[PDB]
């Protein structure tokens, strides 16, 4: 709890504005929020923040707060799924964020305890896995025959003490297409996204991406995980490791690179140069503490006097040989600063 | 060494002149930015009382 | 975690404790040897400050360490000291005594090193081996040619803190002439310049290697004490975890008995 | 127009060889940068001066204020006359700029020609083994003054005589 | 947890000091009396004020047992006073 799950959900919703504010319905993402098990003050603040950024025009806040009964909590995500399929079955693309399904599961527990359905495992009725299955498998990308609609889902679970091996975790990690880990220690360390690269996997590695980011960092997650393992190995014994390891240096610089402030949606165009500098070993002599300033300086460099290749990447949605060469030019011209 | 230390102020003088005049004119034409900014603030205030 | 707890308690805690204990037993004997040799070292240093034999104006680097495998931070400290000295001047024939310092010198400046000696840090220092090493160094490398010879060896203040103390080596050139060589009567026919040069090359290096062994085993005791503390706190937290898990077994049996029955 | 200015400014910044040790030109650089940032912010955040009564007036029923605000914006658009008067100290600074800049260009050019001639006549001719002392005396007479000054003071061993030459003290 | 919530403060005991040798294994760090100061004989109350800080400092600097010889003189004095107490 309070690790950034709702934070990343709202950043995604805000970032969808740049694409739903146009006219191409094939790229608009009509968001729908599921604030189940959320206090009414929190959801009021959330909708206030949404309309502050003009995000309420495309976001549905169908939800059941903690005030109403357990069946409201149990059914609100399913009706949000119904709205999501309506958007999906009509050829449109909708993003649904099932915020903190844990209260939905425990609401079903409350129903089943006094509905005379015996619990299955760990005081949880067995049908919790089935309900998660039917609710999240409704989220899918339709084929061209069915209208090519999409129903992107962002499930959220509140685990206790980082126990991803608990029951409800195990089911939902097995119900989803990859996960985004947000441990409390990383949030307390200072990394606001607080995402662990090592365990956060997905089924769209170097796929279902823009293309510019997929070529730069199509396999960077494995490299970062190996960096973490070697850094653990580096502290284990004094050997040819630590700063003498190019892999360790690149991994630490990239991990420091991967940071973000809330309410700051960054477009895809101002993301390739940073990762490209990280992956291509251009951050060996930039120092961990100075990477935070390097990000802002590099972004300002692109958005002020190198907007050519940035806009080319944005409009093309891919970095070609010309774009790769231009980005290399920019990065080793700005590496000296 | 004197030769290749001196041999820099040949094609850079024009660049210095153009950068100086451009920077000074951009700094001193901020009156247009100020006018646009105050107009934006007043339009925002009008829209604000509108939704109020 | 039963196997992990077992390997924590009886495979990295108690035997590390007894290995720290044997390190301390070696520390006592090496301290006795160190003070015994430091007697003549203090004599020599007070004589040299009484008769200034400073050398003015072809360099030698001697890497003196025991055979211990990087006991925490002493080997890293010596490696960084010799790295800094090499940065000051990378044109000296480095002589390495030991194994860990040998591979550190190999990975830092393989070209500069030209002599390595193994099988030295087996036990407490012996005078015969040190004197033979000095003879070999002055024969094959001809330390007399180099006006300055550097010997690297750590010094513990009382127990824990260590420094890379270095003692200058006086060659026959700076003995046959010196600012205050006239104070002490010498015999020209006895060739006392070269004799004193070889004597200081022997005594300083022998006591430097003895002090390096003492500092190495003191740092070994400190590193094994740190490993013992790590084992202790790991065992404490993992025993709390073990109690939590074994009590969770009781909670699970409670819940399945009151649900099933 | 801004693109070329940014190109030349950044190229000048990255090509600084004898343009280092500065204190205020970088300040003007950040001034221009933040001015351009304010420009971009104003263009992207351009609020609508006139009231969009085509779609907004229908929202309010008992407005009683839309006419007042409409009139207030109608009378406010001419805020004041724009300054556009950067022609009293900026012009003088620029005039001095090109004047002494042409002066400096001329002096560095003639210095370059002088250095090139010095190298040419240093390496192309004037052999030294057959050089005579009389040629040195006629080229420069301050050596004679040096001889006078160290003869009158009677110091024939001024430091820096044969350190770089051959003393050849046989006896 | 119910018992500590109803009780106005608790005095924790652990078998680990019971095994090392401190059979009265009363640990100050987890023990607390919410009304103990108001209901303590005045002499001990005035003198026990210095005890608390001393033993708390000793217990927090107790992590490095065989290190205070060259760590800091203040840490060594704290360890000495703590084990004496
Ligand atoms: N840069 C940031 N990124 C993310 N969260 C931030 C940042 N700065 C502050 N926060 C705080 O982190 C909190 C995120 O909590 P949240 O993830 O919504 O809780 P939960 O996980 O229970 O939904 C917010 O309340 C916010 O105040
Ligand atoms: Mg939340």
């Amino acid at each position: 709890r309070q690790t950034g799950k709702t934070a990343v959900a709202l950043d995604t919703i805000l970032n969808q504005k740049r694409w739903n504010n146009g006219s191409d319905e094939s790229k608009k993402l009509y968001c729908v929020y599921v604030a189940v098990g959320q206090k009414r003050s929190t959801v009021a603040q959330l909708v206030q923040t949404l309309e502050q950024h003009d995000a309420m025009k495309y976001s549905i806040i169908v939800a059941a707060t903690a005030s109403e009964a357990a069946p409201l909590q149990y059914l609100a995500p399913f009706t949000a799924a119904s709205i999501g399929e309506w958007f999906r079955d009509n050829g449109k693309h909708a993003l649904i964020v099932y915020d903190d399904l844990s209260k939905q599961a425990v609401a079903y527990r409350q129903l089943s305890l006094l509905l005379r359905r015996p619990p299955g495992r760990e005081a949880y009725p067995g049908d919790v896995f089935y309900l998660h299955s039917r609710l999240l498998e409704r989220a899918a990308k339709l084929s061209e025959k069915e209208g090519s609609g999409s129903l992107t889902a962002l499930p959220v679970i509140e685990t206790q003490g980082g126990d991803v091996s608990a029951y409800i975790p195990t089911n939902v990690i097995s119900i989803t297409d990859g996960q985004i880990f947000l441990e409390a220690e990383l949030f307390y360390k200072g990394i606001r996204p607080a995402i662990n690269v090592g365990l956060s996997v997905s089924r769209v590695g170097s796929a279902a991406q823009v293309k510019a980011l997929k070529q730069v960092a199509g396999s960077l997650k494995l490299f970062l995980a190996q960096y973490r393992e070697v850094a653990a190995f580096a502290q284990f014994g004094s050997d040819l490791d630590a700063s003498t390891k190019q892999t360790l240096v690149r991994g630490e610089r990239l991990t420091q690179l991967l940071k973000q402030n809330q309410y700051s949606p960054l477009a895809t165009e101002e993301q390739v140069p940073l990762i490209y500098a990280g992956v291509n070993g251009h951050l060996d002599g930039i120092e961990l503490s100075r990477i935070g300033e390097f990000e802002s300086s590099f972004l300002s460099y692109l958005k002020s006097n190198h907007n050519e290749l940035l806009t080319e990447i944005r409009e093309k949605g891919e970095l070609s040989k010309e774009l790769l060469a231009s980005l290399k030019s920019a990065t080793e011209s700005f590496v000296a600063t | 060494d004197r030769i290749d230390s001196v041999s820099q102020l040949q094609n850079v003088a024009e660049t210095t002149k153009v950068l100086f005049d451009v920077s000074k004119e951009t700094v001193e034409l901020e009156s247009e930015a100020f006018e646009l900014k105050q107009k934006v603030e007043l339009a925002h205030e009008a829209k604000a009382v509108l939704d109020s | 975690e039963v196997e992990m707890r077992l390997k924590s308690i009886n495979a990295i805690e108690k035997i590390t404790k007894t290995m720290k204990i044997v390190a301390s037993t070696r520390l006592s004997k090496a301290e006795k040897a160190k003070i015994s040799a430091k007697k003549m070292d203090e004599a020599e240093q007070l004589f040299y400050k009484n008769a200034e034999t400073k050398n003015l104006d072809k360099e030698l680097i001697v890497a003196i360490t025991s055979d211990k495998g990087l006991c925490g931070s002493i080997h890293s400290q010596l490696a960084k000291a010799v790295r800094r000295h090499l940065n000051d001047q990378p044109n000296a024939d480095i002589v390495t005594i030991g194994d860990k310092i040998k591979m550190q010198l190999l990975r830092t400046h393989p070209n500069n090193i030209k002599l390595s000696i193994n099988g030295i840090g087996k036990d407490a220092p012996t005078f015969q081996e040190s004197a033979l090493i000095a003879d070999k160094l002055l024969s094959v490398m001809k330390a007399g040619t180099y006006p300055k010879i550097s010997i690297f060896y750590n010094d513990p203040v009382s127990s824990l803190s260590f420094e890379p103390s270095e003692k200058p080596i006086f060659n026959a050139k700076t003995i046959e002439q010196s600012p205050s060589f006239g104070k002490f009567e010498i015999d020209t026919d006895a060739n006392v310049p070269r004799d004193l040069f070889e004597y200081t090359l022997a005594n300083q290096m022998l006591t430097a290697m003895a002090q390096g062994y003492a500092a190495e085993i003191s740092a070994r005791r400190n590193a094994m004490d740190n490993a013992s503390k790590n084992a202790g706190d790991m065992i404490n937290r993992y025993s709390i975890l073990y109690n939590r898990t074994r009590q969770a077994v009781i909670t699970n049996e409670l819940v399945d008995i009151i649900t099933g029955a | 127009a801004k693109s070329a200015a940014n190109k030349l400014d950044w190229a000048k910044v990255i090509s600084s060889l004898r343009i280092t040790g500065s204190t205020a030109t970088q300040l003007s650089s950040f001034k221009k940068r933040n001015d351009e940032a304010r420009r971009q912010l104003l263009e992207l955040q351009s609020q609508p001066t006139e009231v969009d009564f085509s779609h907004y007036r229908s929202v309010l029923k008992n407005t009683s204020v839309i006419d007042k605000i409409e009139s207030y914006v109608k009378q406010y658009k001419p805020v004041k006359i724009d300054a556009s008067k950067q022609l009293q100290v900026i012009e003088s600074f620029e005039k001095h700029a090109m004047t002494n800049a042409k002066e400096t260009e001329s002096l560095v050019s003639k210095e370059l020609k002088d250095l090139q001639s010095t190298l040419d006549n240093i390496q192309s001719a004037r052999p030294f083994d057959e050089l005579t002392v009389d040629d040195l005396t006629k080229i420069k007479p301050e050596i004679d003054a040096k001889v006078e000054e160290m003869v009158k003071k009677g110091k024939w061993d001024v430091p820096g005589y044969k350190d770089r030459f051959g003393n050849l003290n046989v006896m």
